[PDB]
């Protein structure tokens, strides 16, 4: 609820630290995403008004300017100190800004908006423009099968090359996410430099590598936030790997109306009960359903037995 | 079979004939001579009477 | 040495005389094998480093 | 058995294990001073074994 | 044969042709040819089974 | 070493809290000894642990 301003200027917005230019409060990590509109990129060129607390090798309060979507992204620089930086460009049509904070500080902030309208060079998907790459999946609700084949069913890369696609999971308001791997196979096991699947928590940033799977077995992770992000880095020589996850929104129990209480620190919605697909760890929801009748010799009067 | 032992043509320590008999036994074992020999002497009198 | 350059130690790893050729220890046997159940399998784990 | 069927026959807490013997078919293993507490205050359960 | 390995710890059955080229140790496991067949059931004992 | 130009030892005392250094020998004048303790009370370093 406190990050600052986002202001939607027609090209590039100037971003303020929380409570500009007073002391920004402790334990604040806003995850500012430059949208970086098509046919162009971003060029920040930081302000002269700049004070974020100095550190030995910037292991304290800093400002990551990583060129990349989130988290795992390549780093440009790590800025801490009182000397106002400058000379910021982009190497792609997205850039991510994260501003972390420790518990015992005092500092002012940073300001920069935009400078860039030439056209980029390379043609990743094939053609003239072809972004880097459009797999940003916003899906939510109570449940949904996050499948790996959505990169090919929705056609956002050519067959053969490397893939890097990101699923983002929101949940029902005030809830958590129970991620569950139904199917999970790869082709080069125990090798996280060729194919892996990672899960995030609250943001797609680097803080929340809850689990990085690149081995034969995936397990059920249990997120703490209402935002979960799953990526799949599979390179050129291993595009056969697949996984089919299944998130499930849940609230910690005092269980009430519109809850079911799978007995594993979970309240799930009652739409998830006898859904046909198991949503908890043990199928407590898919139990005491489909309990038809007794018929006996009556319905045995048929084409075979009923003639006799 | 509880244990698993095995017989063998004994040779002195570091004998040249160990490798030439091992090749010779494996040749006899696949042609079927060591099943013709065992069913010649462990054949016995040919029992049971109606089993 | 140069203050805004750090140590430019040449150190070359080349001009040593021909005295020692490396890997002088107990030879690690490269045991070849094939995977077949239940003789040789892959371990079923979640942690990646192996 | 239990290492094979993980997340199937490995419960999360004592309260879920009591509510799984009572409903499903289950043979939950726990401390002996809690079984002598549950059986005395839930008349349809029992202790088998020593 | 090309000395690209040292051991061959595997289900590598000792036969005539392989022994003539490479050298095996004494067998750590002996075996043979046996028969699979379906375990008998007894669901149809005819109709005059009385 | 205390910083030369400024008289704010917050970047020094934060590295001393993080490194778990509870036993400190200050070599200062008494005009600067009163200056560190107001900057050690503004941080959480005037506890029953520190000597
Ligand atoms: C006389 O000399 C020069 C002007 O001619 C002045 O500056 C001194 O010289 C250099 C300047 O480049 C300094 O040397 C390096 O300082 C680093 C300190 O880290 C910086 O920390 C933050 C940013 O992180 C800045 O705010 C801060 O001002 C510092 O710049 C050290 O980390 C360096 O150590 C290593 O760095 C490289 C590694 O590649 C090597 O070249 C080094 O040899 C060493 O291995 C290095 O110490 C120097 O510190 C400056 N002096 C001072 C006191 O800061 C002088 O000030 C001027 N006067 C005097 C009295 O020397
Ligand atoms: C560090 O020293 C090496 C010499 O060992 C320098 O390498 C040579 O530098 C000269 C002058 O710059 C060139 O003419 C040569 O062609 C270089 N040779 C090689 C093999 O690189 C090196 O430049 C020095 N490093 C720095 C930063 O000056
Ligand atoms: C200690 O110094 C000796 C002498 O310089 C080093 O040994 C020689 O290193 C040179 C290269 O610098 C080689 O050309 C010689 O063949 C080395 N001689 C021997 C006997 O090893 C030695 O490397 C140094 N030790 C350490 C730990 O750096
Ligand atoms: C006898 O015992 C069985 C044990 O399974 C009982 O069946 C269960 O009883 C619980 C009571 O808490 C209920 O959830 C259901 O009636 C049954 N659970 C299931 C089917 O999962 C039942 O009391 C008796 N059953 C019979 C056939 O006599
Ligand atoms: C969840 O619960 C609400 C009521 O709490 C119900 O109306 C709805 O159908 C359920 N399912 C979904 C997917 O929202
Ligand atoms: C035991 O059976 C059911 C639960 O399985 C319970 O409702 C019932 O009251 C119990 N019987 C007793 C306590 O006699």
């Amino acid at each position: 609820t406190q990050c600052g301003i986002w202001v939607r200027t027609s090209n590039g917005g100037h971003f303020a630290s929380p409570n500009y230019p007073d002391s920004y409060p402790p334990n604040k990590e806003c995850i500012y995403i430059l949208e970086a509109a098509p046919r162009q990129r971003i060029e920040l060129t930081f302000d002269e008004r700049y004070y974020i607390e100095p550190s030995f090798e910037c292991r304290f309060d800093h400002l990551e300017v990583r060129d990349g979507p989130f988290g795992f992204s390549p780093l440009i620089d790590r800025y801490c100190g009182m000397k106002s930086p400058a000379l910021i460009r982009s190497t792609g049509r997205f850039m991510w800004i994260k501003f972390s904070s420790d518990e015992e500080l005092e500092g002012l902030g940073f300001r920069a908006k935009y400078s860039f309208i030439p056209d980029p060079d390379f043609t990743y998907l094939g053609g003239i423009l072809n972004p880097i790459p459009d797999c940003q999946f916003e899906l939510s609700g109570a449940d949904g099968i996050v499948r790996s084949s959505q990169v090919e069913q929705e056609e956002k890369t050519k067959p053969g090359q490397a893939v890097d696609c990101i699923w983002t999971i929101k949940a029902t308001p005030k809830a958590k996410i129970y991620l569950r791997f139904l199917d999970y196979q790869m082709e080069h096991s125990n090798e996280c430099k060729r194919n892996f699947v990672a899960v995030y928590d609250g943001s797609s940033a680097i803080e929340n590598l809850k689990a990085k799977f690149c081995s034969t077995v995936a397990n059920d992770v249990m997120l703490k936030t209402g935002v979960g992000v799953i990526r799949m880095w599979a390179d050129e020589g291993s595009r056969l790997s697949r996984f089919r996850m299944l998130f499930t929104s849940f609230v910690e129990p005092p269980c009430t109306s519109s809850t079911f209480f799978c007995h594993s620190n979970m309240c799930i919605n009652n739409s998830l009960v006898c859904n046909g697909v198991q949503n908890c760890a043990y199928p407590w929801d898919e139990n005491h359903c489909k309990e038809k009748k007794k018929a006996g010799l009556f319905e045995q009067i048929t084409k075979t037995h009923g003639t006799i | 079979l509880i244990d698993s032992k095995g017989y063998g043509v004994g040779t002195p320590m570091g004998s040249p004939y160990r490798d030439k008999i091992t090749i010779a036994i494996l040749q006899l074992q696949e042609e079927g001579k060591l099943h013709m020999m065992k069913e010649k002497w462990w054949r016995g009198n040919g029992c049971p009477e109606e089993e | 040495w140069d203050p805004a350059s750090g140590l430019n130690m040449t150190e070359s790893q080349k001009g040593k005389p021909a005295n020692i050729t490396d890997s002088l220890s107990n030879r690690s046997l490269i045991v070849t094998t094939i995977l077949e159940e239940p003789y040789v399998l892959f371990k079923k784990s979640d942690k990646p480093l192996y | 058995f239990m290492s094979s069927r993980r997340q199937s026959v490995l419960v999360k807490s004592n309260e879920e294990g009591i509510q799984r013997v009572l409903t499903s078919d289950y043979a939950f293993l726990m401390e002996s001073t809690t079984i002598e507490f549950v059986t005395q205050r839930n008349c349809n359960l029992t202790q088998i074994g020593g | 044969i090309d000395h690209k390995a040292d051991l061959a710890v595997a289900p590598l059955a000792i036969t005539y042709v392989r022994e003539k080229v490479i050298d095996f140790s004494k067998p750590f496991m002996t075996l043979g040819i046996s028969i699979l067949y379906r375990k008998p059931n007894g669901t149809n004992p005819g109709v005059f089974s009385f | 070493q205390l910083p030369a130009d400024t008289k704010d030892a917050k970047p020094l005392l934060k590295e001393m809290k993080r490194g778990k250094e509870f036993h400190v020998i200050f070599d200062c004048s008494h005009e600067m000894a009163a200056g560190i303790l107001k900057q050690a009370l503004a941080m959480g370093m005037m506890t029953e642990y520190y000597h």
